[PDB]
Parts: C-alpha cells; structure tokens; sequence
C-alpha cells in the first residue's frame, strides 16, 4: 500500500544527490579540524546551550533526515572505541572521497569501479604506515613516553593548562584494570564521577569504588579498615516497605506494645551484624534515630539512601553480592576494601563514600572537579579520549607521526603505486591520493595561513629535503618537523581512519535508489 | 446528465496494452542493477524511519508494493518463484519487461497481441528441450571427488572479493557446512553469526548452534562449562529479583505482614526456580535477562544459566536439541528439555559464547566470523551465504547448464536460427524473442561496471565459431569458458526460470482490458 506520497531518486541524478547529501556534513567539520577547530553552537530541544568542538558531539546531535547522511551518523557507534581521536578526520576523508569521485561520474565511470578502486588504493596506504611506523615501547615497558604522548591529545581542549597531572592519571588507571602484556583493556572497568568547586589540580585517583552518599549519623567513624562490607537492601530497622510504612496505632495499649515489638528489632538486627563479623553496613534505605544511637556504641557504620546502580556499582570492585535480607547472611558475600572514607568539598553538603582498597584492583573510578559543570562534562570526554590512545599504545607500540605527517606521505606512496594499475581503477587511485591531501589542507586552513601555501611546501620537504616525514605548523611553533614536538598518532587510530572512511564511500557510491513513503 | 461509466475506470484497444508494457518496465528498473553477484544495492525505508540496506531482489518487491494492477502481476510471479526453486525472483522481474519491450513497436504496427501469445507459448518450448540437450551430467568427471569440485565454485563465487586472499580456508568450510546436514538441504539451517575483532584467519564453524550471547550480569567463578549429558532447557521467563512483569504489591498496615510480603515477592522467583532444579535442566537459557541473584541459585547446585537469547536462535536451538519451547516453568519436564554431548562457554573475539555440540537432531550449524568491522562482517555473511547456495544445488541436482550468460547466449543463438527456417508471423517474434534473451548478459556487463558492447560482440562472436559455453566473467574484463572456470547454474532452475517469464510475459499481452468497480 500507499503508492502516493512517495519520493523517489533514480538515474545518474540520485549519485550526485547523494553527493550533495554528503557533501553537507563534510563542509561543515572540516572548520573543525584539528587543535585549532572552530565551535559549534548546540541549541537543545528545551532550551539549554552547550559550546563545543569534538566530533562525536556533533555526529550525535545533528538531527539528519536523509538517510545518506544518517549512515554518516551510524559510524559514531564504532569509531570512538577505535580512534577516539579522527572523528572529524574521517568525515572529511570520505566527504573529499566523493568530491573527486563526484569529478569521475562526470566521466561516466561506474561506481563498483569507484569503490573497488578505492579498496586497492587503501591496502597500498595501509602498507605504507607499517613501513613508516616507529615503535615506543618494544621488548620492555615504560610510563615515562606514555605520559608525554598522553599530554598531546589532551591539551587539543580547553583544559590544556592542567594537562600534566591529568595525564599521569589515566596512565595509572589503565595499568590498574588491565595489564601490557594481556593487552585487553576494558573501557567499563574505569568510571568516571565528578562534581562542581574546586580546580582541575584536585583530580584525585581513587582505585575503587565512589557513590555519592554519606554516612547514616555525623557521629560515625569516617575511616573502615577492616575489609567486612555487608551490602543489603533493607536496613538493619523494624522492617518497612519499599514506599511507605504507614503504621497504625489505636491508644496507649498499642502504642507501648509496638514499642517494646520495636526494641526487639532494634536489638536483633543491629547484633546480628556482629554475629557473620561485618563492618560496614551499605543498605538501600536510611536508618532511624534509635538504630544511630546504637551504631555509635558499637562501631558500626553504615551508608544510608544508597541508590539503585549505586548499589551494584560498589558490589563489583569489592567483590560483593546483593543480599535481600538478614537471613541471608554469610562471610562470604561481605565486600572487601582497604579503606572507606568520608570526603566532603569545602561547605557543601556532598560527602560522598570513597571506598578504596589501597591495593592494585580491577575497578578504578576518577573524579574530576572543576569551576563549571560544562568542564566537567568536557573534561571526561577528554580522559576518554586519553584512554583509547592508551589502549592502542598497548595493542600495538609502533606508533606514527601525525598532523599532517602521514598523510602527506601516504599520498606520495599511493600516487606512485598508481602507475602501475593498468586498468579504470587507475583514476580511483589518484582520487585516493588526493583526497588524503585534503585532511593536513584543512590543518592549515583553520589555523589561519594558506592552505595551497602551506601543503605544496612540506612536499617539497618530504621528496627533496628528507624521506621522513615533516609535519604541518598547526600550533604556530618555530618550524615543521612536529615529531620534534611530540604530536604523534597512532598506528591502528590511523589505519582504522583509512578503512573506515573507504567503507563509508563504498556504501554510499553503491546506493543508487531511495523511496520514501510519505502520509497518507 | 445519464453516463454508462459514472465513475468507472475503463479502457481498451491498442494503447491499454501499451500503457501496460511500459508500467511493467518499471518494477524492472527498481531490480535493474542488483542483478549479479557485483550488483548495486538498494535503500528502502519503512514507515518508522528504519532504513533496510539489501541487494536481493526478494526483498525489494516485497517492500516496494505498488498499486498498479501490472504491476501486482509481477509480485504473485516472485511468490512462485520462491515455491518452485527457491530463489530467482529478479531473473524473472528483469526477463518479463524485456520480452515486452521488444514486441512493443510491433504493437503499434497493428499485429494482434494474440499471435504474439502464439509465439511466446512456441518458442518457450523450444527453449525447454534445448536446455536438456545441452546439460551434461556431472557427478564422477574425470575421476575427481565432490568435496573437491564443491571447493572450486566457492572460489570463484568468492573471488573478488574482501576474503579474495584467503579464500582457501573459506571453500573448505562451506563444503563441510553442508556435509554436516542431512539429505533434505536448507538454507536456514546454516546460521551465520558475527564476532567483532581480530583478523580473518580466526574464523570458526560451529559443527552446532551458537548465539551471540549478549548476558552482561553477574555469574562469574562458579557454574562450570564442561557437562556431558546436560538438559537443554527453553524458557521465556524473568528471573530477576525486581523484574518488570514479576512482582507482588500487597498494601497491609502490620508490621507481621512486612517480612511476608517480601518473602512472598521472593517466592516468584524462588519457586521459579526450585522448578527448574526438580526438572534437572543443568543449562537455563531465557530470552528475558536473568537477574543477579537466580546467577546464585545454580552456582551452588552445580548447573549454568544464560538469559538475553534472541528467539531466532532458541528456535534453532529447538531444532537442534529436538525439544520444544516453553514459555512457563510448571510444564518444564523431560518432553521439551533438550540433550547434546558437548558443551562449553569460549572465549573466542574476547566475549563468551555458547554452543552445544553432539546433538540428536544435529542438522543445524553456526559460522563464526571474524573481522575489524560488523560491516565488513555483514557483506562476509551475504557473500558466504551465496558460497553456500551455489554448493547446495551442485548437490541436489546433477545436470547444470554453464551459467554467466553462456546458456542465454546459447538461446539467442538456436531460436535466430529457427525463426529463419519458419515462414509466416511466428519469424519477426521469435526473432524478437532471441534478441529480448540476451538482457541477461548484458545487464552482467553493466553491473559489473564493463564495456557492455565491447563484450557482447566479442560473445556473440565466440558463440559463432562454435563455443557452447562461454559467457561473461566477474574478475577479468574479457570472455571465459564458465564451465571450464566452474561457473555453473543447474539446468531445472533455468527452466523454471524461463517458463515463468514467459507465463508473466502472457499474462499482461492476454490483458487488453482494464475492469474497476467504483467503491
Ligand atoms: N598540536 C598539534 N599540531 C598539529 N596537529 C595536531 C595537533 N594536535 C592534534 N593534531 C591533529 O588533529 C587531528 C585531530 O583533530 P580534531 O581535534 O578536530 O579531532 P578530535 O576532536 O580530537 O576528535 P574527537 O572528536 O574524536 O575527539 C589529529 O589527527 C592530529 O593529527
Ligand atoms: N560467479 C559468477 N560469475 C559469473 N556470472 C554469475 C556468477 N554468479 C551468478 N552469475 C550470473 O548472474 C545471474 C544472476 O545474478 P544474481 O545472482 O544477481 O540473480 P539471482 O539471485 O541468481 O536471481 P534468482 O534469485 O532469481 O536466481 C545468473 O544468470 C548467472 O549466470
């Protein structure tokens, strides 16, 4: 059904009209490029705005309507566990792909010749960044690189200026949860929290476990070093439901004997954490007066108003179980941490749990403080984005030097090898080599020079001067050559930017029809 | 002010019967270019906003569901075509307009679609007897196994492509994929499934069913993998401790009542499970995610559990264990539990995954992908599942034609001949219906991106001299013997596939005459 009320795009007109679907998202974060990159306003649907620059921001929020342009949204969902840092690389790359293969339609070239072209140009520029490549950290390990590389891709941001101390942390957080040599590192083993005050120099390492709930009476001890736990969901009262208690008194008589029905409640279940050797008592719900003034004789804290994720997030790093009641209570189930403290924020009334375990565990958390909430949620994008290259530092140490650098020489290589293709994909080549020249042109676009200028001369550096490769002067530095610098890439965050921007040209060059049913 | 019509929507003559050839060539053109293995695909969206990404000509007309009465002729045809082969419903969509294009200026010309009726129903019997003629039987050629022979048309159906380089390793496991199953072939029995990450060397092939496996609760360091005889359990229930559909709100003003009316919430779930104890199921498998707490409950009586199975793959699982599907846990007893002789949770791609092994009703499989990418993973599935297409029907049937356009130029080739031994109507026709025979090559060098006139007349001039079964090649951009380089096609499907065309041919010349009743 419904015939009528249906767009429709066939012939040679709809290649070009997904070009031009193409085209939209690639003009728009090629400005963005680089540290240099300029803001993007974000107007929300109720009425918030948020500046920012990053490209998975941008991806996520642009509410496309064609479909060409939403299969440049579907690879956000990949590639920020993979690069973490050419999300706006890769989107010029496939967008300048179809620029000049938008110049071979004109000729009358099909496009299963296009992308089987740009697959045989990929594989010579892949081999071209194993041969260039320079390994860091071969046949030993070492924290002392991983830190200086780390402080590159996090000073990009606004948060450059505490970038040193921030850098040693993400190093540390990895090496905790994950180890070198098993290379597999998992990204929901590290959290990270954060509230507003303070600066950017308090982000402290916490290896464990962070809620933000206090404790049950201000009188409790702030300091549990005995590695007994007990994490329940009813708290150690006279039982009461999950909503309300509503409990119904007709005169004295009832009164006085739901008092004396209550200490027996009182007594027994706070003794009963006593009986299995516990120490801390993390219970879903708040505590009464009654059961505070009997926690304080016997040394006992206890965490009140623990929330639902809240309570399986502690129960993971220490190594604990969801107990539903005091009938299930065993030593076994009882969480483990080294020490579980109260730290509260100069004069707000925060005071959140920090359980640590003062050991190498499996579950890191970091909390970052700042002067605004928007730099808070900044700042953890930018660890996020410092824990990928961390991550491809560990599958792979051979590293290559970025910022223009080799890209420059990949289209060298793939120009050469272009010669000897004595076929139609010969113009897919060229077109692969081209387009690789447009990501170190949109470099020195955005950092205000000549990008014609600035591009033909590193050419005449990487050829005549030197076969390493130099890069572009994007930060106004003295002069080129930025492995002096220290702005290095890595090597799968460069090879994955190559071949996820030739499968976006190869599924888009292969889509020559769209139907739309509209309403009826 | 008094009309016959009132409404009615009627028309005859010579341009209803013109009006419906070119609206037939529409619903050609929408399955145009997916014809072939290098074809373009095409994007259809629902009506929720869902964009569908596929080249198989099955799946466009079922999505494209146009009004038009010639064109709901064309859809019955596809139906027909799944019921008597299987497969080939854009073969027959392409070959049914271009039978009449051609004969559309002869319309015009005043010849009565009648004749042409008459000439279709001859010619399509003449193309019957000369497939059989032409088929060889091949089974003990040469002295060469089967398994052998099945490897080498996977190679070329897998040539050119993402697995081009090894394509060794991946012909040999599409050959033993089918000699796991039994004399009565499918192809939904070989499931496909996808594991992100590593290279290509790392794929596996499940000799049972595998799923994805996605249950990311708790469950560790208890619950041991290796069983021996285990009871395959199939439920659809939640066994979470606070679940969506699984709960008890009884609102009582007693203190005595409190500690019931939690017991009695978790006697949900604890009597759910006693249930599956007394039953022996040593593996629980859900299609609702199973809570942190029911993980537990087997850990200490020694039996494993895993929820988040999709219904496909407990489906499969049905057919593969021989049970049966139950969704409560009271009727859970040995009549649907399932048994197999080896199972174990791997560690393949980094995440677990499950799979038994040793079934009684083994007559399912599961392929295990592995790759940088799911879409590089997708397009693997699609090209591994015509690898298995092409190794089915060597099976099945014995006496293939060479496929490529070599049987088709073939047909052009003997009914030119015929038509100039024939006096009368039946020569400017059937002369029509060879030339109409030869879209099939044609569209494989326009799809494949080729020179279309710089091959078809070097076809044609190979089938002059003498050559019988050559066609047009996918890698190399010049003419090949496909039955020398193992591209074969078997002659029934052929058969099937021109007696369809030409029966969907006749049904829209026949119509002359458009009925609608005004409601
Ligand atoms: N100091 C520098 N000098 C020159 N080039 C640089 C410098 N720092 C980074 N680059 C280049 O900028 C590129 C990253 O650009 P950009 O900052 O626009 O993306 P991103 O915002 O990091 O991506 P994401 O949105 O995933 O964080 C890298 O490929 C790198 O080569
Ligand atoms: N490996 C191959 N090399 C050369 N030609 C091929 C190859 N595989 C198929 N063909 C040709 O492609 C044509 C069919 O193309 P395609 O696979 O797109 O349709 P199909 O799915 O076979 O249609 P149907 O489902 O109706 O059978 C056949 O006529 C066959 O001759």
């Amino acid at each position: 059904k419904d015939q009528d009320r249906k767009s429709r795009l066939m012939g040679l007109e709809a290649l070009k009209s997904h070009i031009m679907a193409a085209k939209a998202v690639a003009n728009t974060m090629r400005t963005s490029l680089g540290p240099n990159g300029l803001d993007k306003m974000m107007v929300d649907k109720d009425g918030d705005v948020t500046v920012t620059n990053d490209g998975a921001t941008i991806l996520s929020m642009m509410d496309v309507d064609h479909q060409i342009a939403k299969l440049m949204v579907e690879l956000s969902k990949s590639q920020d566990d993979e690069i973490g840092d050419g999300t706006t690389g890769v989107v010029v790359l496939a967008g300048a792909l179809l620029e000049e293969a938008e110049q071979l339609l004109d000729r009358g070239i099909h496009p299963i010749r296009i992308a089987d072209g740009y697959e045989q140009a990929a594989r010579v520029a892949i081999e071209h960044l194993d041969k260039i490549s320079d390994s860091v950290l071969v046949d030993i390990k070492d924290t002392e690189p991983l830190i200086q590389t780390a402080k590159t891709t996090l000073g990009s941001k606004v948060v450059n200026s505490c970038h040193r101390q921030m850098a040693e942390i993400a190093v540390n957080a990895v090496l905790t949860v994950a180890d070198m040599e098993r290379r597999d590192v998992d990204f929901e083993l590290i959290k990270v929290e954060g509230k507003v005050g303070g600066r950017l120099e308090d982000t402290k390492l916490i290896k464990g476990v962070i809620v933000d709930k206090d404790f049950s009476h201000p009188q409790m001890p702030k300091k549990v070093e005995d590695a007994k736990i007990a994490i329940l969901t009813c708290p150690f009262e006279p039982p009461k439901p999950k909503t309300k208690h509503k409990l119904d008194v007709t005169s004295v008589e009832d009164y006085k004997a739901l008092q004396k029905y209550e200490k027996e409640k009182f007594e027994e279940m706070i003794q009963q954490i006593k009986e299995t050797g516990a120490n801390l008592a993390i219970c879903q719900w708040g505590f009464d007066d009654e059961a505070n003034h009997l926690l304080l004789q016997n040394n006992l804290p206890a965490v009140r108003w623990v929330g639902g994720p809240e309570i399986e997030l502690i129960a993971i790093a220490t190594g604990g179980r969801i107990v539903p009641r005091f009938s299930e209570l065993t030593a076994e189930k009882l969480g483990f941490a080294g020490l579980v403290q109260e730290i509260s924020f100069g004069t707000t009334k925060d005071k959140m749990l920090v359980i640590e375990q003062c050991k190498n565990s499996r579950a890191v958390t970091i909390f970052i403080r700042g002067g605004n909430k928007m730099i808070i949620e900044e700042a953890k994008r930018s660890l996020h984005d410092a824990l990928c290259v961390i991550r491809n530092l560990i599958r792979d140490n051979r590293v290559v030097y970025g910022g223009g650098a080799a890209e420059i020489s990949c289209a060298l290589a793939v120009s050469q090898e272009a010669d000897k293709c004595p076929t139609l994909e010969q113009y897919a080549m060229r077109a692969f080599a081209d387009a690789l020249e447009v990501i170190p042109m949109a470099l020195s676009e955005n950092s205000g020079m000549n990008p014609i200028q600035t591009m033909t001369e590193v050419r005449a550096r990487q050829v005549k001067e030197m076969n390493p490769a130099l890069g572009i002067d994007c930060l106004h530095k003295g002069t080129n050559d930025m492995k002096q610098q220290h702005v290095i890439e890595t090597l799968i965050g460069k090879k994955q930017q190559i071949s996820l921007a030739t499968q976006m040209v190869r599924m888009i060059l292969k889509i020559d029809d769209i139907r739309k049913p509209g309403e009826s | 002010v008094i009309l016959l019509k009132e409404g009615t929507d009627s028309s005859q003559g010579i341009p209803q019967l013109v009006s419906n050839i070119s609206a037939c060539q529409v619903i050609a053109e929408a399955v145009r270019t997916t014809l072939g293995p290098r074809g373009m695909d095409k994007l259809i969206v629902d009506g929720r906003g869902k964009a569908t990404i596929s080249n198989d000509g099955a799946t466009i007309l079922k999505l494209l569901d146009v009004v038009h009465p010639a064109a709901k002729t064309l859809v019955d045809i596809a139906k027909s075509q799944d019921a008597e082969v299987g497969d080939g419903t854009t073969s027959v969509t392409l070959l049914a307009a271009e039978f009449l294009k051609q004969v559309k200026p002869y319309v015009e010309e005043g010849l009565h679609p009648q004749i042409i009726i008459r000439a279709f129903r001859t010619a399509t019997q003449l193309a019957v007897n000369k497939i059989k003629e032409i088929a060889v039987t091949v089974k003990k050629a040469d002295k060469v196994e089967q398994r052998k022979l099945l490897e080498k048309c996977a190679m070329t159906a897998l040539s050119s492509k993402l697995i081009s380089q090894q394509k060794a390793f991946f012909a040999k496991m599409v050959v033993d994929a089918v000699m796991m199953l039994d004399d009565l072939l499918q192809l939904k029995m070989i499931g496909i499934k996808k594991v992100q990450g590593g290279a290509l060397e790392d794929s596996q092939l499940v000799a049972g069913v595998a799923f994805k496996k996605t249950f990311s609760y708790a469950g560790f360091e208890m619950q041991p993998k290796k069983y021996h005889n285990p009871k395959i359990a199939l439920l659809n229930v939640e066994l979470e401790l606070k679940a969506e559909k699984d709960n008890a709100e009884i609102r009582v003003h007693t203190v005595e009542d409190y500690q019931a009316i939690v017991d009695a919430e978790w006697n949900i779930l604890y009597d759910k499970l006693e249930k599956i104890h007394h039953s022996g199921a040593k593996v629980v498998s859900s299609k609702l995610p199973i809570g942190d707490v029911a993980t537990q409950y087997f850990a200490d009586r020694d039996m494993f559990c895993a929820g988040r199975v999709p219904e496909e793959d407990l489906k499969r699982t049905m057919m593969a264990c021989g049970g049966s599907i139950q969704t409560s846990v009271n009727a859970l007893s040995a009549d649907v539990l399932g048994r197999c002789q080896v199972f174990e949770e791997t560690q393949i791609g980094g995440e677990r995954y499950n799979f038994f092994t040793g079934c009684p009703k083994a007559k399912t499989c599961t392929f295990i992908l592995r790759g940088g990418a799911e879409q590089f993973m997708e397009e693997t599935e699609r090209s591994l599942h015509d690898a298995i297409m092409i190794v089915r029907r060597a099976i099945k049937n014995d006496s293939v034609v060479a496929g490529g356009g070599a049987i088709e130029m073939e047909l052009s080739k003997y009914l030119r001949d015929y038509s100039r031994t024939i006096p009368g109507k039946q020569q400017l026709l059937i002369g029509a219906y060879a030339k109409a025979l030869e879209i099939i090559p044609r569209q494989l060098c326009d799809n494949a991106g080729f020179d279309a006139t710089n091959i078809l007349n070097k076809l044609r001039a190979r089938h002059a001299q003498g050559g019988t079964w050559y066609g047009v090649d996918i890698n190399n951009e010049d003419i090949a013997d496909n039955f020398e380089a193992f591209v074969w096609e078997p002659a029934m499907v052929r058969i099937n596939a021109l007696t369809a065309a030409s029966e969907a041919a006749c049904l829209i010349v026949s119509v002359d005459e458009t009925i609608k009743n005004p409601r």
